[PDB]
RNA sequence: GGCGUAAAGCGCACGCAGGCGGUUUGUUAAGUCAGAUGUGAAAUCCCCGGGCUCAACCUGGGAACUGCAUCUGAUACUGG
RNA sequence: AAGGCGGCCCCCUGGACGAAGACUGACGCUCAGGUGCGAAAGCGUGGGGAGCAAACAGGAUUAGAUACCCUGGUAGUCCACGCCGUAAACGAUGUCGACUUGGAGGUUGUGCCCUUGAGGCGUGGCUUCCGGAGCUAACGCGUUAAGUCGACCGCCUGGGGA
RNA sequence: CUGCAUGGCUGUCGUCAGCUCGUGUUGUGAAAUGUUGGGUUAAGUCCCGCAACGAGCGCAACCCUUAUCCUUUGUUGCCAG
């Protein structure tokens, strides 16, 4: 579940290489190996530990958290761990204010229940073939994007973001505002504006599905009431 | 609760093919009157747009200083762009001695008696920021007790 | 000249005609002269109430003007004895006998006709023109109109140079022709000349074109 | 207060007088720090009271005159 | 040090850096006056003068063209000793000390590793680009700071008149 | 008489394709993103990428005529038998 031994098989080590690395990541990496910084599990898996626990005390509670792991690789592990844990998510381009301009994404939000009317219902039935096909084109369209945050209403309560510098932007609005996150960085990160840091791996396969498995079973063991 | 105030409105202009537009700028100072203060900078084609712009993101920008009885804890300097703000704490009767931008706001804040003394350029614009970061950069007798280790009464 | 008129683009389509008869132009041109001469007596006598609208039927051998207007009680009167005063006055200008009908109209302030009256009121009696605009548009929007566009021009304020404003909410497809877009005009004559307001209501979107 | 661009780095280098100066001990105590004495006129300002019916004005005491000289010590810093 | 320095060879000489070693023991930094060096242009003497080229001659465009263009052409550019000490003499950033995240290089040493390739791990000197914190009105600077200081010198106080 | 006080109407750029706003973000601030960049087009038409997310006036469609066929009803319009 979250023993250090899995970690080494699942593979964490290799993060990115010694010229990419962030200057204030000195106390997280270990050492350099072929000219690849290596990150410790040593202080890996405490911090890890601190963050589920930290993660579960609110899923014990009400509230609702975000899973922003928004990569090429990612998406289905992404989507398969949100739909296992009854949690919302989002599987493409992160949205330029979707947080912070809450009070216009709500109206999108709101746009597919009477504009996939169209589609469950065709109004009489596929009316007008000729913008009916462009009524369902933006009805895909505008889904493909915020599919997984359509049954939210509400602003979220928690963040956790998988790659915290490729997805800064989530960061940058979810501060301003003042939800914690639960990020894991790599060795090119920032540990800045994240409330929770998880050095290592984030870009490997193995490491990210592990990591969703891990934050999906501590989510519904806190709330299994 | 609150006591939001406007400054002062500035009409600033935008030259296109067309010809010139015009615009309105309100800066306003919105707080609770005991601790709390925030500033807004709001633009809008109109006037009465452009106070509501600025008045709502004062409002929902604001900064709390923890603040003396009826004044500051102690005296203090801001540095800016291009103004400098000095704030000292008065005695009880002088009333807000500033000028400019930095009565108003530091009525609005909270206090009721401190000298203040602005050098440099003296813009509205950069001297509410001055004279909040002055209020926000110092500290009161727990605050500097808390770091140091020690107590009040000890570090008095 | 950039706008063509709203309602003779679309009275074809959506838009209903102010006066529905027939003629072989043997008599249209005093059929028109009779009309005209109708329409402006009852907007110089109707000058209180806000008459909303003037249609014309012209039968044979007869004639009948459904006056629709907002306030229908003081062209009324009691026992309905002013629509009767002012019926016969009508009925001898156009030489045959006339029936005048009169239609509430729901929701005064959402006609194209009504919300650019009164603003020439307010502007003689001297209301600023940029919060009496402000008002009737909003108040439009809010009876649930969902588009309104108003437009003032010449000589506001009182100023030495005139100019045009205009204030717009909601959407006001003007280029479409599936779509209500009644438009009236109005003017004032203050102290210093003449104001032009000009008003575009859009309501919604009529589907399958004429008679509903 | 500033000197890259608004006004402000000598074109550069050497160097006299001058300005400053790594680290430890002992000594001196010149600057510096403490106390005391004399003086720093009266007048004037300020504080507490009084007299002019109030005030202006006058007046008693106190404080102050931020300075100087001498004496008796303190030795961390600067100075020999 | 700046100005500046480009075939090769010889003669004399200044300066900088590194591996390890011992002493001299504050001898250290800056500098008003003062001295010295100081691009090119310029002047004096005695020479040299291929090319280039101020002044000048002719042609050409243009309303005019005492210029740009073309054909020649003197001083000058060259050598030695002399004189002035002017430049956007610019990194528009005066000398030194230590402190304050990184990446990619360039040049030049030095220790050790199987030097099988300009293989790798450290450590110095000079220098280029990007950039974090910080600074600045902004551009931008950013371990060679325009970031926080310390010691010293010079200069600035509205634009013209100057 | 004053279109150098105007209302209304009209010409031009141009039937060019751009012109703006709400929220958010960036810079103290004038302001910028959105509207740029890649394909694509008659086009701010669409897609992708991107601190942008949406909307309005706009580019199109709905409107009028004509290009084929079916049906309803044949005089003043037609002659398969
Ligand atoms: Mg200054
Ligand atoms: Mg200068
Ligand atoms: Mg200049
Ligand atoms: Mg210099
Ligand atoms: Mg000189
Ligand atoms: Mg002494
Ligand atoms: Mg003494
Ligand atoms: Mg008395
Ligand atoms: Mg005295
Ligand atoms: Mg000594
Ligand atoms: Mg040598
Ligand atoms: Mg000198
Ligand atoms: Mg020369
Ligand atoms: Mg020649
Ligand atoms: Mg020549
Ligand atoms: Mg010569
Ligand atoms: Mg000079
Ligand atoms: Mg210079
Ligand atoms: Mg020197
Ligand atoms: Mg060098
Ligand atoms: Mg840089």
């Amino acid at each position: 579940t979250v023993s250090m031994r899995d970690m080494l098989k699942a593979g964490v080590h290799f993060g990115h290489q010694t010229r990419y690395w962030n200057p204030k990541m000195k106390p997280f990496i270990f050492g350099a190996r072929n000219k690849v910084h290596i990150i410790n599990l040593e202080k890996t898996v405490p911090m890890f530990n601190e963050a589920l626990a930290e993660l579960n005390k609110i899923a014990s509670r009400k509230g609702k958290i975000l899973f922003v792991g928004t990569k090429r690789a990612a998406s289905e592990a992404v989507k398969d761990a949100a739909l296992s844990c009854d949690q919302f998510f989002v599987n493409h381009r992160w949205l330029g204010g979707m947080l912070t301009n809450w009070k216009t994404v709500r109206q999108s939000i709101k746009r597919l229940k009477d504009l996939e009317t169209q589609s469950q219902d065709g109004t009489f039935d596929k009316l007008t073939k000729k913008e009916a096909l462009m009524r369902t084109r933006e009805l895909e369209k505008l889904e493909n994007s915020l599919g997984g945050i359509k049954d939210m209403g509400g602003l979220p309560d928690a963040l956790f973001v998988i790659d915290a510098d490729h997805e800064h932007i989530a960061i940058k609005e979810a501060n301003n505002l003042g939800i914690p996150v639960f990020a894991i960085v790599d060795t090119n990160s920032d540990p800045d504006g994240v409330d929770f840091v998880i050095p290592g791996n984030d870009d490997a396969i193995r490491a990210v599905t592990l990591y969703l498995g891990a934050v999906a079973a501590t989510v519904r063991e806190g709330r299994s009431q | 609760e609150l006591q939001e105030k406007l400054i002062a409105v500035n009409r600033v202009s935008k030259t296109v093919k067309g010809g010139r537009i015009f615009s309105f700028t309100a800066l306003t100072v919105v707080g609770d009157g005991n601790g709390r203060v925030g500033f807004g900078y709001g633009k809008a084609r109109e006037v009465p747009a452009a106070i509501q712009k600025a008045m709502e993101k004062a409002r929902r920008n604001m900064i709390n200083v923890a603040l003396n009885n009826g004044t500051l804890q102690h005296p203090v300097k801001g540095v800016h762009t291009g103004s400098r703000v000095f704030m000292q704490p008065a005695s009880e009767g002088t009333g807000i001695i500033a000028g400019g931008a930095m009565r108003a706001v530091l009525e609005v804040a909270g206090v009721h008696n401190v000298l203040a003394k602005a050098y440099g350029s003296t813009n509205p614009i950069n001297v509410v920021r001055a004279t909040i970061d002055g209020l926000e950069n110092m500290n009161s007798p727990e605050m500097v007790a808390a770091k140091r280790g020690k107590s009040v009464e000890e570090i008095l | 000249g950039q706008k063509v008129h709203p309602n003779g683009i679309r009275l074809g389509i959506v838009k209903p005609w102010n006066s529905t008869w027939f003629a072989n132009t043997k008599e249209f041109a005093d059929n028109l002269d009779s009309d005209f001469k109708v329409r402006q007596y009852l907007t110089k006598e109707l000058a209180k109430a806000s008459v909303s609208r003037i249609v014309i039927e012209r039968p044979a051998k007869s004639i009948r003007v459904t006056i629709h207007t907002a306030r229908p009680g003081i062209v009324i009167g009691k026992k309905g004895e002013d629509v009767e005063k002012l019926r016969k006055v009508v009925a001898d200008i156009a030489g045959v006998p006339a029936q005048i009908n009169i239609a509430e109209v729901r929701k005064p302030e959402l006609d194209a006709k009504l919300v650019a009256d009164s603003i020439t009121s307010q502007l003689e009696r001297r209301v600023m023109f940029r919060r009496a605009m402000k008002r009737a548009v909003q108040n439009a929007m809010r009876l649930g109109a969902k588009g309104i566009k108003v437009e003032v021009s010449g000589r506001l304020g009182g100023a030495e140079i005139a100019r045009t404003e205009w204030y717009r909410e909601g959407r006001v497809p003007l280029h479409t022709l599936r779509a209500d877009i009644d438009y009236n005009t109005s003017e004032a004559h203050t102290t210093y000349g003449v104001i032009g307001v000009k008003v575009w209501i859009f309501k919604g979107e009529i589907l399958g074109g004429m008679a509903a």
